[PDB]
């Protein structure tokens, strides 16, 4: 079990850790989050009491270093940092625990939600999508745009998701125009799985990461990316059976976890009605279909 | 964006553009089978691809053999249209390739767009206009060449005959669309109006009669009266 200490909490802020969140008051004696489960990525995120705009946060994995939060009054945000002095860092973490100024990562033992949402998400891949190689953790916020968005302006701050475009030469083999557009199997399996992602796990990892950024930060281009990767699979007639079953599970936990109030902006009506009811894979998402009908029958 | 009443004069600037109409690509007769079930029989069709500024028509004949052994033919028809249009563009010298292609039915956008990915700088546009190009098979010479064909065949026409010698493209397109609108709403009457007078003939290299200017005015008024009459009848107004 690992710890992310906070130097202090100078401004009133809602702090999230994965799917949990706490309200912290201006200059409340808050000094970090403990008992964070080793073995998964995590995201710590923030929304200032004064600016319900720009949710922001940091993806990290505690196996990759000792990380802490420190408010910067110049840039006006809670920053993640790395402490390279392992001894100095154990000393801070122990003193804060002794004084019990830390909240406990509040996991229910029965609960596999966070595992289910992050199963294929791997910190090394996140750091290729969020390129900032001097840090072992990755910053994401509400306003960051994706590479594809930039094409249709600052590249240093971009989400370098894999570009998916159903009306592109990449997607459409010459002479198979109609076939490939109506049946994306060759784009999914040869171009994307075998070519770019190399395996289904990396593909599912990007898909889950895009979902989590749309959910946690209302990052619009991540939501586009999540829907695109879903649609590519659902619009392929030939999909490995193991990928369909896993997809059903992935989507089920994403739909399960989404805040009910956000179903309007976070769920693309066209994509979901097409995936669940028109696509080759209509009949292959039984759990996802069942949870969608019982929780968001309006959208459908 | 879409083409509508507002940007109507853009058809007649010097940016090369083509209308594509697919309504006559996949044509069938519906009949009963011996067992009393319904069946279709395809007949030859055509893609109506027209430069509205110059009159040049690129009439790609679609022979029934295209359909042999294929499923979902109405969907395939859209993709075949897009394939043929794309090949037409590739066949044209660079300086004759259109800058825009305007499809008369929105369902052609994705098929053409996909077929034209090699031409990213050719813009594929829908239209809000309710153009009467389906009535092209009401023009006797176009219908005859389609129905006589024994193989895929491209036949080139000028759909304005020699009218541009005397009127502008804008006026020529307005005449063409009035004639076709009339043929669409009441073919028999439309055709009666055009041929009533046997002393006004169609040149072997033309589609329409050699009306004088004054006779075109009488014709156009007759066509307008036809269209209004049929409107009152349709809607009881």
């Amino acid at each position: 079990m690992n710890t992310v200490p906070f130097t202090s909490a100078p401004i009133e802020v809602t702090i999230g850790i994965d799917q949990y969140s706490f309200n912290v008051k201006e200059n409340q004696p808050f000094h970090g989050i403990k008992d964070i489960p080793i073995g998964h990525v995590h995201v710590i995120h923030f929304q200032h009491a004064d600016n319900s705009s720009m949710r922001y946060g940091y993806w990290f994995d505690c196996r990759m270093g000792n990380f802490y939060i420190q408010y910067d009054p110049k840039d006006g945000l809670y920053k993640m940092m790395e402490e390279r002095d392992g001894a100095k860092f154990e000393n801070i973490v122990h003193n804060f625990k002794e004084r019990q100024m830390m909240v406990s990562y509040p996991k229910i033992d029965e609960d596999d939600t966070w595992y289910n949402l992050t199963e294929f998400v791997q910190m090394d891949k996140i750091r290729k999508i969020v390129r900032k190689d001097e840090n072992q953790f990755s910053y994401v916020d509400s306003s960051m745009t994706t590479v594809q968005e930039n094409e249709l302006s600052d590249p240093a701050h971009s989400l370098n998701y894999t570009v998916i475009n159903f009306k592109s030469r990449e997607a459409i083999r010459p002479g198979h125009e109609m076939e490939d557009f109506l049946d994306k199997s060759y784009y999914l399996n040869t171009v994307m799985l075998q070519g770019i992602f190399k395996n289904s796990s990396n593909y599912f990892g990007e898909l889950q990461f895009a979902f989590l950024n749309a959910m946690f930060f209302g990052n619009y281009g991540s939501s586009l990316q999540w829907h695109a990767m879903i649609e590519l699979i659902c619009s392929s007639a030939t999909v490995p059976k193991h990928m369909l079953d896993k997809l059903d599970e992935i989507l089920y936990y994403q739909i399960k976890t989404l805040p009910e109030q956000y179903s309007d902006i976070l769920l693309n009506e066209r994509v979901w009605n097409i995936c669940l009811y028109s696509s080759f894979q209509k009949n292959s998402l039984h759990n996802t279909e069942k949870i969608m009908e019982n929780k968001y029958p309006e959208l459908l | 964006g879409a083409m509508n009443s507002s940007n109507y004069a853009e058809l007649f600037n010097n940016d090369i553009k083509l209308f594509v109409d697919d309504t006559n690509v996949y044509r069938v007769t519906v009949h009963k089978t011996f067992e009393g079930n319904v069946a279709t029989k395809a007949i030859n069709g055509c893609i109506f691809t027209l430069n509205p500024k110059t009159g040049h028509l690129f009439l790609k004949i679609i022979h029934t053999s295209v359909w042999a052994g294929q499923k979902r033919l109405s969907q395939l028809a859209k993709w075949k249209t897009a394939e043929e249009v794309s090949a037409l563009v590739r066949s044209l010298p660079k300086e004759e390739q259109p800058k825009q292609i305007i499809v008369t039915r929105k369902a052609m956008l994705d098929p053409l767009e996909v077929h034209m990915l090699d031409f990213p700088n050719i813009a594929i546009r829908p239209t809000e206009l309710r153009l009467p190009f389906s009535a092209a098979m009401s023009i006797d010479k176009l219908s005859d060449v389609v129905m006589k064909a024994t193989e895929p065949q491209m036949v080139l026409f000028n759909i304005y005959d020699d009218w541009l010698d005397r009127i502008s493209s804008y006026t020529a397109f307005s005449r063409l669309t009035l004639l076709l609108r009339a043929l669409k709403t009441n073919e028999e009457s439309a055709k009666m109006i055009l041929l009533s007078d046997p002393t006004i003939t169609i040149k072997s290299y033309h589609l329409w009669p050699s009306f004088t200017d004054e006779q075109w005015i009488t014709i156009e008024s007759q066509m307008r009266d036809l269209i209004l009459t049929e409107y009152g009848r349709k809607y009881n107004v």
